[PDB]
RNA sequence: GAAAAGUACCCCGGGAGGGGAGUGAAAGAGUACCUGAAACCGUGUGCCUACAAUCCGUCAGAGCCUCCUUUUCCUCUCCGGAGGAGGGUGGUGAUGGCGUGCCUUUUGAAGAAUGAGCCUGCGAGUCAGGGACAUGUCGCAAGGUUAACCCGUGUGGGGUA
RNA sequence: GGGAUGAGCUGUGGGUAGGGGUGAAAGGCCAAUCAAACUCCGUGAUAGCUGGUUCUCCCCGAAAUGCAUUUAGGUGCAGC
RNA sequence: CGCGGCACAUCCACCUUGUGGUGGGUGUGGGUAGGGGAGCGUCCCUCAUUCAGCGAAGCCACCGGGUGACCGGUGGUGGAGGGUGGGGGAGUGAGAAUGCAGGCAUGAGUAGCGACAAGGCAAGUGAGAACCUUGCCCGCCGAAAGACCAAGGGUUCCUGG
């Protein structure tokens, strides 16, 4: 339907919830109308999402060789990998279980007029 | 107390999906020949050279 | 007696307590040496 | 082994059956040796030749065809003579 | 992976990670690696839901959407069904009636008695003995059968206590 | 808040071991457990007590009474 | 009661008249504890036969089938073992045991982030600085929150990364 461009940043060390809550200002949204929410915005993923969207529009200007005035960021999601399982020591004996999430960030943009 | 019953997956994404971040709103500025964008509330220190725009 | 836990460390009273010299004086410790020798152990 | 490093093999049985070649360096304790000619890998800059396991060579007699290898009794050292079959010789 | 041939070179990035090339029969085999299920978490899309009291289903049932097909046309037909009506799969279910989860244990439980957060895996009437009783069947039958042991590579042949 | 030259507090080294120790006596303490510690073994202890016991269909289908019982929430025999 | 399907029992007629088959009447088929009879499914061995790198197992989706457990078809994924028939043997079927091992939800982006000495600015380093370096202000301890040994720990010390 469209020409357009893959980018994926697997095993990123931010909550995939924590990461839902930033990819939900910018689909749908043009590049550069994109990395500057991303700019501006005060949550701590903001930093790893948009140096997948600003990959994906570099991945589509020098290998497909698309104008990335004209790009939008058409698929984005995030989901979750593997866990590290820690112990969080606490009263009286019990010991309790702090959960290290990764995520893996899916951007697929795409060139239309 | 404690949960009586596990939330099912309508009464737990309904109260999920009201954490979330709130957008800003972006403005022009022009400085040095570069068009940016700022929120408005950064609009003096943009135009005052004190706006790192990496 | 406040605070205090039960494991102090001395490692003069360990080696006469516990140590190698200690179990080979009855047939009591003798036998522990072997079986622990028997199990595979690496510290008798 | 039977083939050893100085022999000229014949490829019987792999993608380069039928290319003759001499053996490089044999490996005793793999069952495999490096004949040169023989399936050659593309290997990325920072080509050359894998090794094939030894079952898939026979040893050229030094008249053409190739054969199975035997030993024979050299009669004066006692040490047993590399010898082919189909019309023993060397 | 059969073989390390373990992704040279370029690109975004501090890296991690990726994209394009490349190797390979396969990268739907990339040292997080054969096959890759379920719980669980997303994204896109069709229908439904913001005046309604719901063991969450079942029977009745309108409307929308999707996909295959007789009819009379558009004869542009070598076309495509272009649309609507008719009929039939699949998805949703406005609305009406009916409707007190499962197990254990009890005179009686939807029970405000017990047990289970979910999924995948494991987890409970078995075996020994010429034992005992009773049967179904097979061989021999006024007789039936051997045990230890001996001889054979065997599951076969001897062996009357 | 009580003692704070005393029946004081304390370091280091040693001694007392399970029906035994030790106790200015509370069944206290003896390695976060004591009306008889912990570990291993007898051992897959025993429990008239509770819990569990997994595929299907076809046919038939009860009892909760009598008698005896260290027996009354068990079991033998009869009834069904 | 009517029309059509199934099963069990009994009776009357046929066929090698009980190992029992075919046809026709009348009767019967709620069911726990329990008794009886007949079957589906996974695995293993043996005998016969037949598929499979022109794609087996396993998994996923769809369309169909049988009175039930369940079965077949076509396609997708996948990469080396299955199907049917006569027999033999079982670690042969889980949803519950406050069962066990692993993975993952709900609570929830919630409580907490460990003393009531208290930090601030300038300049620096750096992709990244409330916490790192340097300088100056401010505050806290000062019978210790200073300086040393013993027990204990064992390379935590210094330098360069
Ligand atoms: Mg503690
Ligand atoms: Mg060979
Ligand atoms: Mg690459
Ligand atoms: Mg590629
Ligand atoms: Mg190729
Ligand atoms: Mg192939
Ligand atoms: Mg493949
Ligand atoms: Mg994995
Ligand atoms: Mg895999
Ligand atoms: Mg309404
Ligand atoms: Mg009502
Ligand atoms: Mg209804
Ligand atoms: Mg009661
Ligand atoms: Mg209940
Ligand atoms: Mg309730
Ligand atoms: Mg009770
Ligand atoms: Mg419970
Ligand atoms: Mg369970
Ligand atoms: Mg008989
Ligand atoms: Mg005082
Ligand atoms: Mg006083
Ligand atoms: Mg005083
Ligand atoms: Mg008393
Ligand atoms: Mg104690
Ligand atoms: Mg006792
Ligand atoms: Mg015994
Ligand atoms: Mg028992
Ligand atoms: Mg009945
Ligand atoms: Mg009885
Ligand atoms: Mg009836
Ligand atoms: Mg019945
Ligand atoms: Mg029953
Ligand atoms: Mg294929
Ligand atoms: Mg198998
Ligand atoms: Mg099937
Ligand atoms: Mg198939
Ligand atoms: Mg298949
Ligand atoms: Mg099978
Ligand atoms: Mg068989
Ligand atoms: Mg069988
Ligand atoms: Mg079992
Ligand atoms: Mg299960
Ligand atoms: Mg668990
Ligand atoms: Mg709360
Ligand atoms: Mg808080
Ligand atoms: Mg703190
Ligand atoms: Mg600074
Ligand atoms: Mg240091
Ligand atoms: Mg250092």
């Amino acid at each position: 339907e469209y020409p357009s461009a893959v980018a994926k940043a697997r095993f990123v060390r931010v909550s995939p919830r924590k990461a839902r809550r930033v990819i939900d200002l910018v689909r749908g949204r043009s590049v550069s109308d994109a990395l500057d929410i991303l700019r501006w915005a005060p949550q701590a993923a903001s930093g790893p999402v948009a140096k997948v969207i600003a990959s994906a529009a570099a991945n589509a200007q020098n290998n497909g060789g698309l104008d990335p005035a004209t790009l939008v960021v058409a698929t984005v999601y995030a989901d979750q990998g593997p866990t590290a399982k820690r112990i969080r020591p606490r009263a009286q004996g019990r010991a309790f279980r702090i959960r290290r999430r990764t995520s893996h960030i899916t951007v697929v943009v795409e060139s239309r007029p | 107390a404690v949960p009586k019953r596990r939330k099912s997956r309508s009464n737990t994404r309904s109260r999920r999906s009201q954490w979330k971040a709130a957008k800003t709103e972006l403005v022009g500025v022009t400085v040095a020949g570069h068009a940016h964008k700022v929120p408005r509330r950064l609009l003096k220190a943009a135009r005052l050279g004190l706006i790192d725009f990496d | 007696t406040k605070g205090k836990r039960t494991f102090q460390p001395n490692n003069r009273r360990r080696a006469r307590v516990h140590g190698f010299r200690l179990r080979m004086r009855t047939r009591a410790g003798r036998s522990i040496v072997s079986s622990r020798r028997r199990k595979g152990r690496r510290t008798l | 082994m039977k083939v050893h490093k100085g022999d000229t093999v014949l490829v019987i049985s792999g993608k380069d059956k039928g290319a003759k070649g001499k053996v490089l360096q044999a490996y005793p304790d793999r069952n495999r040796v490096l004949v040169e000619g023989v399936n050659r890998i593309k290997k990325h800059t920072a080509t050359q030749e894998a090794p094939i396991h030894v079952s898939n060579v026979m040893v050229v007699d030094s008249d053409g065809k190739p054969t199975r290898i035997g030993y024979r009794v050299d009669e004066e050292t006692g040490k047993r003579v590399r010898i082919s079959k189909r019309n023993g010789k060397d």
